[PDB]
């Protein structure tokens, strides 16, 4: 919950890095919902968004 | 168009779909179990079945044959589209929900008397439209029509 | 299609009043509605349709707000109810046996 | 063949589930054996039902309609391959069809 934030592979303000992280994130998410069709995708999305805010 | 008939057909189709994905969950409980387990770690409240059931791949008394991953996932995506259909129908339904007229219509029902044709395709084409193995001649493809 | 339509129509009206059909039968006098008597086989299916329509009258003014989770749970419970009675499909070879004996 | 049976005329006195569920039965008999034993040399498609009297139909042709795996080999022998293979018993109307 803290490592990716306080012990970053690269500087979190680096361009290449942020772009990469974007692409990867997208991949992981699509993979997640892809591998578990039966769970309500919208529910999960909203849950995460509200946790974020 | 009498809305009663439309809403009826809707509730009926919904019933058909529930019955289909229920038959599926029946033949291979893993379909639900798998799903539910994951759900467990996303929405903590979710109640999950007895571990024994999960392992023995049984829902009540009968332990069902274990299926391979590709099929489990397949049927899960199929059930996915089914649930999509269901959600749609439920929606339209929510948005949709004398004697002289009785004889009035019964009179027009006399129209085209010479219609020689057997009609066994309303519940059969639907029941069939959503059942196991609906593609091949008999038994080749688990996917529904 | 004709039979279906008349069954479903007389079922539509029969679902609201039950008095319009009992009047129609005495007014017209047609062998068309012969399914009204429990004698005519189709009558049974009739009893179905009406019930169904009677059901649509149940939650008129009420929406169904079932979610994905719930629908799944429901289907899983429906499959468990069908697995509850699995010791009743083992009686049919008997008749065959009788036939063999008599033949 | 289309064999018709009683119209609830006499079957109103016997309804004690005694083979009442048993449908009519057909068998191919050789004329080599008869109560009189005079002439013979042909087959008969005998049809029988408990109360009513037996019935026969001569089959000079050595083979007709003797098909080859009509259905997909399902095994409820009933009485024999002949009966399941090619008979229908409209029990609601009491009409026995055989072909």
């Amino acid at each position: 919950d803290e490592k990716y934030l306080l012990t970053p592979p690269m500087d979190r303000k680096n361009d290449r890095y942020m772009a990469f992280l974007l692409k990867l994130s997208k991949y992981v998410e699509t993979f997640f919902f892809k591998s578990y069709a039966l769970l309500d995708a919208a529910a999960v999305e909203n849950l995460i968004k509200s946790d974020f805010e | 168009m009498n809305l009663l008939e439309t809403r009826r057909s809707l509730l009926e189709e919904m019933e058909i779909i529930e019955n289909a994905i229920a038959e599926r969950i029946q033949r291979n409980p893993e379909l639900y179990y798998h799903y539910i387990q994951e759900s467990s770690k996303v929405f903590p409240d979710t109640k999950l079945p007895r571990s024994s059931l999960i392992a023995e791949n049984k829902i009540y008394k009968f332990k069902k044959v274990k299926r391979k991953r590709k099929q489990i996932i397949l049927q899960q995506h199929e059930i996915n589209i089914f649930l999509r259909d269901y959600q749609e129908k439920q929606q339209t339904f929510n948005k949709i929900n004398f004697e002289r007229k009785l004889q009035q219509l019964e009179k027009e029902l006399k129209n085209e008397d010479e219609n020689f044709e057997l009609d066994i395709n309303s519940k059969k084409d639907k029941y069939a439209l959503f059942s196991s193995s609906s593609d091949p001649s008999r038994r080749t493809n688990i996917l529904s029509d | 299609r004709r039979d279906m339509e008349v069954i479903k129509l007389t079922a539509r009206y029969y679902a609201k009043d039950k008095s319009i059909v009992e009047q129609m039968i005495s007014k017209d006098g047609e062998a068309r509605l012969n399914f009204m008597n429990s004698s005519h086989p189709l009558h049974k299916t009739f009893t179905d349709f009406v019930a169904q329509y009677k059901r649509v009258y149940s939650f008129t003014g009420q929406e169904i707000k079932k979610s994905k989770r719930t629908i799944l749970d429901n289907c899983f419970e429906r499959t468990q109810y069908w697995e509850f009675e699995k010791d009743k499909d083992r009686e049919h070879d008997k008749l065959v046996e009788l036939c063999k004996i008599q033949f | 063949i289309q064999v018709n049976y009683s119209s609830e005329v006499k079957e109103n006195s016997v309804d004690s589930d005694d083979k009442a569920k048993v449908p009519p039965l057909i068998r191919i008999v050789s004329g080599l054996e008869l109560s009189d034993t005079k002439q013979k040399g042909k087959k008969f498609l005998v049809i029988a039902y408990e109360p009513f009297e037996n019935i026969a139909i001569e089959l000079p042709p050595n083979e007709i309609l003797f098909s080859e795996n009509n259905d997909m080999d399902n095994n409820n022998d009933g009485v024999d391959e002949l009966n399941k293979k090619c008979t229908f018993w409209d029990a609601i109307s009491k009409l026995y069809y055989v072909q």
